[PDB]
């Protein structure tokens, strides 16, 4: 049985990399957050064997509310709609819920009502490079290598409140798709530090025994 | 044996090449000054394009033109007597992003590379709180892996008992086809000795080990 | 206008589906490929090649390079164990933390075989001879010279060569690698008597692995 | 697009529908059959063979 | 690299050209809009750089509601239902919310509840000549050309309100398809000041420097 | 029925989407086409044709058209810099509101060369000789008229012909394309002395941009 070992059945799958909330009447409710795969520990190890990759990707949302405390009066609030914008590498950025930034023209986003299908969207391979880099010895600071810049991604709602808040959450999930490896590494031994670099403690080889015999 | 480029010679007499492939005064061998092993020994390494382009006309190559593809080759050779005894490790990996010894910064420049000279390993820990140094611990080797591990990259064992030297060819290993040069080191080639030097008393108490660099096919 | 039906899981999201996907940025002409050296089309490339293996661990010496090295001195006793570890899968053998183990920690059953190289890095005048006994599983563990000759095992000379192979079964007691004394080392003058000895690892056939998981070597 | 029309007894769970289904763990690389004896492909097989029959009941 | 510079892939985009709300009750709650490119100005230069035009149309609409403050009693209210009004140049035109020309016939309208797909519909090229004309030195009035008149939108509930009213928004969306240019112009230099016409403030040509050396 | 199972992704609304439509007018009979002269196909076909270059802003001939002219007249001095711009992309240098830029703002990352085409637009019998050099990117810019002969040049008269083309490639120091005093320009009498000098720019080859944006040039 060797199938289970091959490249594409071995990072083919799906992960929770980001958790957010965002509420819509605190006038900054908006969530934000940047593409890289060094967020989750567990999918880092399992990218860094290798050192130049090259893969398409597919994301999808799920998406839930809840009713924040409301004063009197009998509540009563239609469905909601999500708007989930996603920027790619050198474009505008928004600051507030309500901007210029959201109403721009090539900034790609999706429109989602609840009580439906998830939302997937998926973005092909954006680089001007060949191959994404998980590893840089060189400078633009150290280690950073502008090239494999991915984009963002930004969240909100597209109604107004009417009697009561309602805050929301999102888990995004992350799927690589027809994966190309090359340049294998050793596995990574001493424990993860600082998400933006390599940077570590020193640590032993092994758990001891004994003696030698 | 004696090969020649340009107005050098070397003399020789194996060889393992880069992952499968194979890669006008530039083509000449070069010869880093040689360091001296001894019994109390760590380590040594250097960066690959940027020990030949402080010193030579590749490198006078360098300031007129940045961006460049190359592919070279490496020869390392110890000269010891049958009575020394102990074992090397001649590794050249790609994309080495060292780690540095404080936890929230990043090494500086010239504790990363020694222009043509080498830079030395420890068997302690570093202190943190003092400069941007690099971390390194030689049973890490520096970039947080196992030094045991380290035989994935291309590599080849030196060991005094039977073998004398190692030569090595690797080809052009980017992921842009042209990039410059003058902010990225994209080579890095690390000696480690695993058995250390020992010897009897009347001998000489060092080995010294040369390196030879010779770049082939740079393009500009 | 055509008549369907929505058959149950329906509107649901599986979490290791398979299906199409609308793209985001269509007309983006996609940079094309490029020749990149080494390519790994699957995970037993990785595991092919070697590793030295930290069979030295006794509580200090972990955190140097005293790990990877076996003390072979000249003794004044005919006969003693030189090493000698387990083969007992995962439960902190010395297996672990290689290259061979770090990958297969990735999987819940897996079966193959093992090559495991020595070297003699010692001086290049001293000879001896050593044994390599590997103990079946379901057997004990030799406690003298003469018993482990009875067991499978190879006679393995310094003078003539400087590194001898030893295949092994390996799946998820069970076995022993111990390694004995057949003669003291002789050694000419003006030479030093203490040498050492490395240990390699690699997979001599294909494994097999099944069932992926995920690693427990993380927070 | 392509226009479609949902006929009655649509988003219901018959309980002995038969449909397809979604797997739940693709690339897993099933374990091959193995010829086991005593294959059984009707149950009147087994009401073929003899048995012994109570006919002394007699409450002890 | 020149596929990203084609004209069918500088103008297939789409960018939320109007933004109004309408509330039920209010005996004049409905939304009006006339299509005209010149809305917008990051379009209107997009658009500009040509002189003759010819483009099939496709809009979309984006719409969500929110509940006014009412007064008690438990306000519970079923799904909402929208109607979306098309006049073609040349018909009649509502001026209340309820109106004969809301029940008329040759005006193709759209029903949308909510919780479902946003409403697409799609508009052919629609003109007497030949090609639309985004400059037209000539009267009718001065640069007005009476010919390029796509028609209007009109939009309201189709809902009686029972205890509370609902105010709602809307975001038109616009997206050419097959297009084809003509005559090319240089680009505007000057900022845009009114929307019906072309007039400008006199400025400088480029940003200064110190000297010419 | 038929049977069918939604995959996520259903009910959204993609931006950037593509699917057919229902026509809100059927039965229109839409009208023809017709043949009209001058038809674009690509943008770049606005690029390739000319455009003149305000190569003397100084702060207040930038509200007239004496920002486009270079001023050159019979000086004392033997050995003078006429003009001299950089080449650095995007940040406010003099080839941004030319046509060749304000189509190239559209867009992230491109390369090309450029035709830089001067016109002597001074008197009939003035002569005179020009340096036109080019500095490459790395090499620093010069201070004097003898080293920029050293680099890449090309002299340019004036009696013999009224235009030279220099040719340059541009990617997003990094150059100067200064031009300097070869010789006085000797005119005969009863003739105008000070004479001046335009610019032009466009595409050598096509470019290749990619990966479009929005421009700054707005509020």
């Amino acid at each position: 049985s060797r199938s289970e070992s091959s490249i594409e059945n071995f990072l083919c799958r799906s992960a929770c990399v980001y958790y957010a909330t965002y509420t819509n009447n605190s006038k900054k409710g908006f969530a934000e957050w940047v593409i890289n795969t060094r967020q989750v520990a567990q999918l880092r190890r399992k990218l860094e064997l290798f050192t130049y990759l090259r893969f398409d990707l597919e994301l999808t949302f799920v998406i839930t509310s809840a009713q924040q405390p409301s004063t009197a009066s009998s509540v009563d609030a239609p469905v909601q709609t999500h708007q989930i914008m996603y920027v790619p590498p050198g474009g505008p950025v928004p600051t507030k819920v309500k901007d210029y930034a959201w109403q721009t023209s090539t900034n790609p986003s999706v429109f989602w009502t609840e009580g439906n299908a998830p939302p997937r969207m998926s973005i092909p391979f954006i680089s001007i490079g060949n191959a994404y880099s998980c590893f840089y010895d060189g400078w633009t600071v150290y280690g950073i290598n502008t090239l494999n810049n991915m984009g963002t991604l930004y969240m909100r709602h597209v109604n107004e409140a009417g009697q009561g808040p309602i805050k929301s959450t999102v888990r995004i999930y992350f799927k690589p798709k027809h994966v190309k490896a090359w340049v294998p590494r050793p596995p990574r031994l001493c424990q993860y530090e600082k998400q933006k670099n390599v940077n570590f403690s020193p640590i032993g080889v092994t758990t001891s025994r004994t003696d030698i015999i | 044996r004696s090969i020649t480029l340009g107005n050098s010679t070397i003399t020789t007499q194996n060889v393992v090449v880069g992952y499968g492939v194979w890669p006008v005064a530039t083509c000449r061998f070069y010869t880093l000054e040689s360091v001296q092993w001894m019994k109390n020994s760590a380590g040594w390494w250097w960066k690959l394009p940027d020990a030949l382009s402080q010193m030579g006309l590749f490198g006078q190559n360098m300031q007129y033109h940045y961006l460049g593809r190359t592919g070279y080759t490496i020869h390392v050779q110890c000269n010891a007597s049958k009575f020394h005894q102990g074992c090397l490790l001649v590794v050249c990996v790609p994309e080495a992003e060292m780690g540095c010894s404080n936890l929230n910064n990043t090494p500086e420049f010239s504790e990363l590379s020694g222009g043509d000279s080498a830079r030395m390993f420890t068997d302690t820990q570093v202190g943190e709180s003092n400069a941007k140094k690099v971390q390194t611990a030689v049973w890490n080797a520096g970039m947080g892996v196992g030094v045991g591990n380290l035989t994935i990259f291309p590599h080849q064992w030196i060991n005094l008992r039977t073998n004398n030297s190692a030569t090595l060819v690797m080809p052009y290993i980017n992921s842009v086809p042209m990039d410059n040069m003058f902010r990225h080191n994209n080579l890095t080639l690390m000696i480690i000795p695993f058995v250390p030097l020992n010897y009897s008393e009347g001998s000489s108490p060092y080995v010294p080990i040369t390196v030879t660099i010779a770049p082939m096919c740079a393009e500009y | 206008g055509l008549p369907v039906m929505t058959t149950p899981g329906s509107t649901q999201f599986l979490t290791s589906d398979d299906f199409q996907s609308p793209s985001a940025m269509p007309q983006f002409d996609v940079t094309p490929e490029m020749q990149i050296p080494g390519r790994v089309n699957n995970l037993m490339e990785i595991a092919e090649v070697d590793s030295v293996v930290p069979v030295n661990n006794t509580e200090d010496n972990v955190s140097s390079l005293k790990a990877y090295q076996i003390p072979v001195q000249s003794n004044s006793d005919n006969g003693k164990q030189v090493f000698g570890f387990p083969l007992q899968p995962g439960a902190n053998n010395v297996l672990n933390r290689t290259l061979l183990g770090e990958i297969l920690n990735y999987y819940t059953h897996w079966s193959g075989s093992i090559k495991l190289t020595f070297m003699f890095c010692g001086s290049a005048m001293a000879t001896g001879k050593f044994l390599l006994a590997y103990s079946p599983p379901g057997a004990g563990v030799p406690k003298n010279r003469k018993d482990a000759m009875l067991g499978t095992h190879v006679i393995w000379d310094v003078g003539l060569q400087s590194s001898c192979v030893l295949c092994v079964p390996w799946i998820s007691a069970a076995g022993y690698v111990t390694c004995w004394y057949q003669t003291n080392i002789v050694v000419p003058a003006d030479v030093q008597s203490s040498c050492d000895i490395l240990c390699f690892v690699s997979a001599c056939n294909d494994f097999s692995v099944r069932m992926l998981k995920d690693t427990p070597f993380i927070r």
